[PDB]
RNA sequence: CGCUCAACGGAUAAAAGGUACUCUGGGGAUAACAGGCUGAUACCGCCCAAGAGUUCAUAUCGACGGCGGUGUUUGGCACC
RNA sequence: CCUCCUAAAGAGUAACGGAGGAGUACGAAGGUGCGCUCAGAACGGUCGGAAAUCGUUCAUAGAGUAUAAAGGCAAAAGCG
RNA sequence: CGAAAGCUAUUUAGGUAGCGCCUCGGACGAAUACCAUUGGGGGUAGAGCACUGUUUCGGCACCGAUGCAAACUCCGAAUACCGAUGAGUAAUAUCCGGGAGACACACGGCGGGUGCUAACGUCCGUCGUGGAGAGGGAAACAACCCAGACCGCCAGCUAAGGCCCCAAAUUCCUAGUUAAGUGGGAAACGAGGUGGGAAGGCAUAGACAGCUAGGAGGUUGGCUUAGAAGCAGCCAUCCUUUAAAGAAAGCGUAAUAGCUCACUAGUCGAGUCGGCCUGCGCGGAAGAUGUAACGG
RNA sequence: GCUGACGACCAUAGCACGAUGGCACCACCUGAUCCCUUCCCGAACUCAGAAGUGAAACAUCGUCGCGCCAAUGGUAGUGUGGUUUCGACCAUGUGAGAGUAGGUCAUCGUCAGCU
């Protein structure tokens, strides 16, 4: 449920909020994921990556493949925007399978948080 | 005589009496309408003589309201007995009073035989009335 | 169902200006609704009780003549003092 | 009757104690209180009893925020 | 512009506010007239003292 | 680390009473007598009238209630 | 010593003033990471009822917070 | 120049000590006070049932009306307090050191607890005065009002309070009220005092009062009661002749009887009747040395 | 024009009722081999997928039924000075709560996608 996923993800969003610092915030459907950096204040978007990319949306989405992909392009992206240092969000998710994988992409392409 | 059957607190303070009547000051219940000109506290006892005197003047002919209640306690101290010590216990309950206060109201019955009845309420209680017909605005 | 009424000034308007008004014998009142803005205006206070004395005069169109203009309405609301029972302040509506 | 119940503590001395507008230095307690009757916003710590004191120089600020409708103190760098 | 103000009744007895309020104003005892720029604080001093004091 | 040093800023490690056999330094800073203030209580009077009075409230008495006067009982204060 | 009122909307503020507690407990009842949401009401269901446990619908807290009360508590400070 | 009778602690309560309050020297110099504008938080006065209780009525614990609360609050000021900016005025504020005194306070307002919203009672907060302060007023009267005495003048202006005499100043002017020496003590309540105000009822188709005549029949309405006949009490209060008359507003009877009244007709002729509000008055109103409750 | 993510604000943003939406997106949905789950249960969480549907949910649209917001005027209280019969009143400054007329089915910011 939404509801929930929310209400466990607002702990996190809430102490990101409190450090300041910027926030990659993953959001992932049974058919897309998605990646976007939000600034310390949280209304700004800087850099996002999803695979409604041209590059991988006629593709397997929707995959583990597809989630390491969605990390390296928005790791590239932050890199190309002057990010260094993030929180990551897992946005109530589960730390683990489409999102752990997507964690790891963009932490071994150039983000270290 | 009238008395709450329970009360969170035993003893209560003085307090201050003062201001007009805004609320209460209009019939509802009853078309026939007794009201306080003067400000002053109304005892159960008085409110049970005016009761008495009003019930059997109408004789089971007319419906009586009492929009008065002693909810208030009042302390009083025994006799040969030296000042401090710890408060009094409530020895009888009192109304709060303000002018306009509604007290006695009555429906179903003849004006003139309310009047009188009124008349023997006002002369048993401490304040001074003036009979007030009801009024829709 | 008609009334006399005299304009209320701003000078005339607040507590102390309404307690020297009700002491020069002149109930305040204010119309409104309709479509226009409230107009304050002072009833004599025993022609004002004169018309309260009559029932209908609290469910009927009244007619209010300001010294010129003229205003159909409704009476609202009637304040009376809690203990004299004299009225103190009149709310009427204006009719469409 | 006895009824014995000549007791009562001490004054804590809570309350606010620097109002909106003022200037204030990193440390300055702001809120004393007990429970969140004000909360910490950007700029302003949450100690263990409740207190609410300045992380950072600037000027206290007072307001309303949020869903719950919370009253919030913080520390604008002005 | 400048305004005359003097001081009717004695300030001995009045609160510490008004007492400092006569002193602002420059007026040390009765029946004496001094000189002040007209300005909403001056004014307002009158204002506080004003059963005590009169303007010319 | 060892105190119900709880009279809790803890006087000693170690402590109750009688005095009409009494005594000294002070207090009207504080009690008993009287005076003073007050008037709860008390006494007296008045208002209403359910009633009693064979009938009939008011010849006489006045339930439930209300309002005053006196200083006049039992009280409160501690001003001399 | 602590909580509420007295306390007159900053703090503080007395009475032999009105009301209640304390002289503890926990190696988890602390820390962290994660996860969860209560009291009640109605309906259905073996023993089984006013009320045990099970299922469903409402339910911002009408619950809980080791303990007196005040404040607070959803990022729950409550429950695993 | 100039306090305090306050907090805290105390084998402490009428002592003492730290702080607060006074003085002197030094440092410093607007960092202090007032006022204008302006940034803040509040849960008091008021108000109100949305929570905790409590209360009345009606409908059927819940709904609709209706009140109350220091330990209730969906609300909520004025002040006060903490800051900022800015004028003018001011013998400011702060710090170091030498010397104290004081830690029995009192009355009058205002917000309270206690008491009896009793005390020249007791305990707090806060303002003024005395304390430590004369002077003028309140007859006398620390605490009330005006006002703060450096000394001297046989000068003038005023504050509070006053102007007929004691006793300084008006037997001053205008418009009204009181007949009680009210003024110059005292309430519930009572009354046909008097002035004024906003409206009403009736009236030359004769208003109110007075006087003359009538004021009736069914019927002793039914019940109850020993009795109950208009008039102990309960339930109706209907009809008829009418110009009018009540199943009666009083007196009266054990109940009847009887006398009235309301009401109608006649006489009389012009204004009259009863409620409400407001100002000033009256009774209620009795104490002890002597008038003795305007100082005279 | 619409959809999604993150925010501003925290009811004039809510509740309730009705309607539209499946090309993208979203949601249901298929299966439990694998990663990971249950003090039992693929409910949730997790993984691999599109046979089916906008039914539920979600989003948008419309209303005044509730809720919420809310005047003007008056009243209450109240600082200062004065008066007082202690209830209050006068001059000045301030000014509620309740109630009434009325208003409301939000307004915006960044990024991405289909059109």
């Amino acid at each position: 449920k939404k509801a929930a996923r929310l209400r466990r993800a607002k702990k996190t969003r809430a102490h990101i909020r409190f450090l300041g610092v910027y926030r990659l915030t993953v959001n992932r459907t049974p058919k897309h994921i998605y990646a976007q950096i939000i600034s310390p204040n949280g209304g700004e978007v800087i850099a996002q990556a999803s695979t409604l990319d041209g590059s991988l949306r006629s593709g397997a989405t929707g995959n583990a493949d597809a989630a390491t992909s969605v990390g390296q392009l928005i790791a590239e992206r932050a890199k190309a925007a002057g990010i260094t240092k993030v929180a990551f969000d897992r946005s109530g998710f589960k730390y683990h399978g489409r999102v752990k994988a997507l964690a790891e992409a963009a932490r071994e392409n150039g983000l270290e948080f | 005589m009238l008395q709450p059957k329970r009360t969170k607190f035993r003893k209560m303070h003085k307090g201050r009496n003062t201001g007009l009547a805004h609320r209460g000051s209009t019939v509802a219940f009853g078309q026939f309408g007794l009201k306080s000109l003067t400000r002053g506290r109304m005892t159960a006892r008085q409110i049970e003589a005016a009761r008495r005197t009003i019930t059997r003047k109408i004789k089971r002919g007319g419906k009586i309201w009492i929009r008065v209640f002693p909810d208030k306690p009042i302390s009083n101290k025994p006799l040969e007995v030296r000042m401090g010590k710890g408060k009094g216990p409530v020895e009888y309950w009192v109304c709060e009073i303000k002018p306009g206060k509604m007290l006695y109201e009555l429906e179903g019955i003849s004006e003139e035989l309310a009047r009188e009845a009124l008349t023997l309420a006002a002369a048993k209680l401490p304040f001074k009335t003036t009979i007030v017909k009801r009024t829709i605005m | 169902f008609a009334l006399n009424a005299v304009d209320r000034s701003a000078e005339l308007q607040g507590k102390g200006a309404s307690r020297r008004l009700r002491k020069q014998n002149l109930v305040p009142a204010i119309i409104y609704g309709g479509n226009e803005e409230p107009a304050s205006i002072s009833i004599k206070i025993n022609e004002l009780v004169k018309a309260l004395e009559f029932e209908a005069f609290f469910s009927h169109i009244l007619t209010i003549t300001v010294d010129g203009v003229e205003e159909q309405a409704v009476i609202k609301a009637l304040q009376r003092h809690p203990a004299k029972g004299f009225p103190m302040h009149a709310d009427f509506q204006r009719i469409v | 009757g006895s009824s014995r119940n000549g007791r009562d503590s001490n004054p804590k001395m809570l309350g606010v104690k620097i109002f909106g507008g003022q200037a204030i230095v990193a440390g300055n307690i702001i809120v004393r209180q007990r429970g969140t009757e004000f909360h910490a916003g950007a700029g302003v710590g949450m100690g263990r009893d409740h207190t609410l004191f300045a992380l950072n120089d600037g000027v206290v600020k007072f307001a309303t925020k949020g869903k719950f409708n919370r009253r919030y103190v913080m520390v604008e760098e002005a | 512009k400048t305004m005359k103000v003097t001081q009717l009744k004695s300030g001995a007895h009045r609160l510490k506010s008004h007492k400092a309020s006569l002193k602002g104003l420059g007026l040390r005892r009765i029946n004496h007239s001094v000189v002040v720029e007209d300005t909403p604080s001056t004014r307002g001093m009158v204002n506080r003292v004003n059963y005590l004091v009169k303007v010319e």
